[PDB]
């Protein structure tokens, strides 16, 4: 209780300030951090934070002391502002904050490894409520700091033409032979009777669950010419 | 409860069994640390005596019972009885299985090396506990009442410990044990009431010496003025009506037993008072660390409860204390359940794992476990 | 501040660590150069005690501290601890990055040259600093004065040195070094407060000591007539009640310690008296010569601030010195800050451009880069 925001920081530098992502004026020489303030590190940048507060913004929690008292009345705006006692949250109702936010947090996660999801993400414009203006600086940033393009590359594996197997099958079908309705089943063995026949190294191509993978650029601009010089 | 997962609260004395369940702020289940036999030999058919009557089914009915208490401020009279205590409390109140969720006990500070690990033993080997921890009574209550500098005298029934713990503990000694509490002034009554046509005999009712006591015994300010108003039959004899039917028109009795608080030579001892210790302890540390101790004192313990225990304490520190500075003394209105307030605390903190002790931790450094990683 | 860039001044001591911001006058945030443990384990949980107490910080909280100082009069006992001074210097008073402002020191005259290029190490190596110049003690407060013609005797807490300064220094030796100043007498208080059932007896409470010594202990201007007037009870003893509580009558005791100044027999040093060493170093320099020093004599240093300290020395120079001229001593009623207010001189000059070291200076001649350009 006697202990400040203030006193809070110094524990935890002495725990950590090794782990990774963390630091703070006293070990980063770096002046931009003041002397009540620390670093943290998150995606891809840098955050200060100030101690203002956190104390009685933090725990806020209420015991059942008080609640008794005037759950007791009768009347129903009195008791009414505490409904039919636990509207499906209860379990245990006296605990310091700290795990009551965990709930909240908690709560949150068992409902998430048990269901299919579905992913959608959104991109602010501009500042101005315009559909038709772009602010560079806060453009490039809001794509950077989401990890959109590492999730690009990464996810697949990581490099430059990339075209799916399920897509690349039924698009380049009238090209090579024994790529028909008699086909083998495997989608290796078929793309080796498909590149062999025509002479192209089996090592560029590689295959994985539905991706091509053929390193290096100039490869995609050789690929799509060798598909026009010899058929219209 | 789809929160965490195995996690208690506990702590006794020589008056309560105070314990809870995971997370708690106050307890939830306290009951009176007895237990006994039958002197009445139980209608040995209407059951075969045995469980010697501990709980609040013992409590209940006290005739039948011979209440033998285990553990007297430090000192086991007796093991085999405990075994039959905590059989009690985890299964039948607190309801849950020692065999999951973690411990935090108390310490009687100073207690005999032999008995950390006789205890262990009842709990590692028997009881099954994977995580522990017997934490030292009067630290605990420091960070409960919002204290960080300030002189702790945590004590109850149990024992006297004054505890300077307002930047550190273990180090110099400045701590002192008095086996001069609770029922030290269960036992003296039923002497000096004999002058009265009045004796609680046995132990059984010597229990409920204390429970009057706690509701209208006080201290006196002066015991030289209140002599000559004894005269003034008005604020000394009140009519108390005894449960079963017979009026102890208590008055001068109040104010003569707690007179030996502050006066250890009634009983002899060559103790001296609370007040005197307390310097003893004062004046081994530094000569620049007084001011701020006196400004902030932790007066703690249901013993702090009586009327006339704090500013009592005012009148004789002045006089043998450093007169310069403004003196305060801070007891919690409820300062009894102090060191449960404080258990919650280190009860929630992650810290505390480089405290207590892990199954295996016993196996790969022996009995010796305890005494080799806490202090 | 849209001036200029990369400036500061600082200044350390045995007493404070005097520092401020860029082109000031006076200091802005001096501090006492202290730092220690703790020998009451700091509640070890409520923090990992570390820091071992240094700053105001420490300053406040005595008690908890075992005060034990790293640089006494030249020797430093130890140069770890002095890691954690200067973390504490620069980034929490200051509030500066020392890897951009240069920085301006004091040298103790003749100190270890091992020392130097260890202090070079601290700086360079590890808080790398692109410029920075450790000026001589004295010759700082002479051009503060205002005075281009006199001798100096600058000295506080530290070490004692007559600097005959008024038209060249380092030339021949005509300078003293005596390892008897400040912490001398706050050492020496505690031995023959003895005698009056009084007894100072850590280093915590030692450095108070000091703090009431400055507030009116005094020198006796001839002890054999101040030894009869020890009878009339009203100019000695005088009510000092202790912060805490408890009054010392300092009567005696105020002018019997300050005579150790003038006579070092007092714990065997056969070092002659401040007087006599300055005909050491008068005696040294030509014949006409002498009429000009006795004029004017600089006598700077927090020590030169008891009462019956220049009218003193007016009694015991003429004796053995020529009685022909007039000879006036100017003590600036300040005279502590005088290598301050000196520094803030040096700090914005640009000849001192030919003194410090630059970054690269460094490596271009080895660690020997200071003792090779600088004397
Ligand atoms: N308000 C009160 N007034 C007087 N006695 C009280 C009060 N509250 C509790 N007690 C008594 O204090 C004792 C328990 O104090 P405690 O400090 O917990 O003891 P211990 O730690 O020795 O077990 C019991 O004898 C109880 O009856
Ligand atoms: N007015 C004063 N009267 C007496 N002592 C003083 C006064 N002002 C400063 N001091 C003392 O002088 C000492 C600092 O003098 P200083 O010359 O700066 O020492 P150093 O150079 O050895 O660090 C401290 O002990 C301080 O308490
Ligand atoms: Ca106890
Ligand atoms: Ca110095």
């Amino acid at each position: 209780a006697k202990s400040t925001d203030q006193t809070f920081l110094d524990s935890i530098c002495k725990q950590f300030e090794k782990n990774p992502h963390l630091q703070s004026y006293v070990v980063s020489k770096d002046r931009s951090i003041g002397d009540t303030c620390f670093r943290l590190k998150h995606y891809a940048g840098d955050v200060t934070y100030d101690v203002r507060g956190f104390l009685d913004k933090n725990k806020d929690t209420l015991f059942g002391d008080l609640i008794s008292s005037m759950q007791s009345s009768s009347d129903p705006l009195v008791q009414g502002l505490f409904p039919p006692t636990r509207p499906e949250d209860s379990k245990k109702r006296p605990e310091t904050a700290g795990s009551q936010f965990r709930n909240a947090m908690n709560a949150l996660i068992t409902t998430l490894l048990a269901c299919s999801p579905h992913y959608v993400r959104c991109i602010k414009s501009n500042d101005n409520k315009q559909a038709g203006v772009i602010d560079e600086d806060r453009v490039r940033h809001q794509v950077r700091y989401l990890g959109l393009l590492e999730n690009v590359r990464v996810r697949r594996a990581g490099f430059a033409g990339r075209i799916e197997y399920t897509r690349f099958y039924n698009r380049y079908k009238m090209l090579c032979k024994k790529t028909w309705p008699s086909f083998n089943g495997t989608a290796k063995q078929a793309t080796e009777l498909i590149l062999q026949q025509h002479n192209i190294d089996k090592e560029e191509i590689r295959m994985g669950k539905t991706k091509v993978f053929i390193r290096n650029p100039t490869t995609l601009f050789y690929f799509e010419e060798k598909r026009e010089l010899e058929m219209p | 409860d789809e929160d965490e997962t195995t996690a208690l609260v506990c702590d006794n004395g020589s008056g309560l069994v105070k314990a809870g369940f995971a997370g708690d702020d106050a307890p939830r289940a306290v009951f009176p640390s007895i237990v006994g036999r039958p002197r009445h030999q139980g209608v040995m058919v209407g059951m075969g005596q045995k469980d010697s009557y501990v709980g609040d089914e013992a409590q209940s009915k006290r005739g039948i019972l011979t209440l033998k208490y285990p553990i007297e401020h430090g000192i086991i009279t007796n093991w085999d009885d405990m075994e039959k205590i905590w059989h009690h409390t985890f299964y039948n109140e607190l309801r849950v299985a020692p065999e999951e969720h973690p411990t935090l006990l108390t310490e009687a500070p100073l207690n005999p090396k032999a008995n950390r690990e006789k205890m262990t033993q009842i709990m590692f080997e028997t009881f099954n506990v994977p995580a522990m921890y017997v934490a030292i009574q009067a630290v605990l209550s420091l960070y409960a009442s919002g204290r960080t500098t300030g002189i702790v005298l945590d004590s109850g029934d149990g024992v006297t410990h004054n505890v300077p713990i307002y930047e550190g503990y273990a180090l110099p000694h400045a701590i002192m044990r008095l086996d001069l509490a609770g029922r030290d002034l269960t036992d003296y009554l039923m002497k000096i009431l004999t002058e009265r046509g009045y004796s609680f005999v046995t132990t059984a009712e010597r229990e409920i010496v204390r429970d009057i006591k706690e509701k209208l015994c006080y201290v006196a300010l002066d015991f030289e003025n209140e002599m000559a108003t004894a005269a003034s039959s008005s604020s000394l004899e009140k009519s108390y009506e005894l449960p079963d039917g017979q009026v102890i028109t208590i008055g001068n009795e109040r104010f003569r037993c707690p007179e030996t608080l502050f006066q250890p030579s009634f009983i002899g001892m060559e103790s001296a008072g609370i007040h005197e210790t307390t310097y003893n302890s004062i004046m081994k540390c530094d000569i620049d660390i007084r001011k701020d101790l006196y400004a902030n004192n932790v007066m703690s313990g249901g013993t702090t409860m009586y009327p006339g225990i704090a500013d009592r304490m005012q009148k004789e520190i002045t006089a043998l204390a450093p007169s310069t500075m403004k003196i305060k003394i801070i007891a919690p209105p409820e300062r009894k359940y102090s060191v449960w307030i404080g258990g919650s605390i280190l009860a929630s903190l992650s810290t505390f794992q480089q405290m207590w002790i892990t199954k295996q931790e016993y196996d790969e450094a022996g009995p010796s476990i305890v005494h080799r990683k806490c202090f």
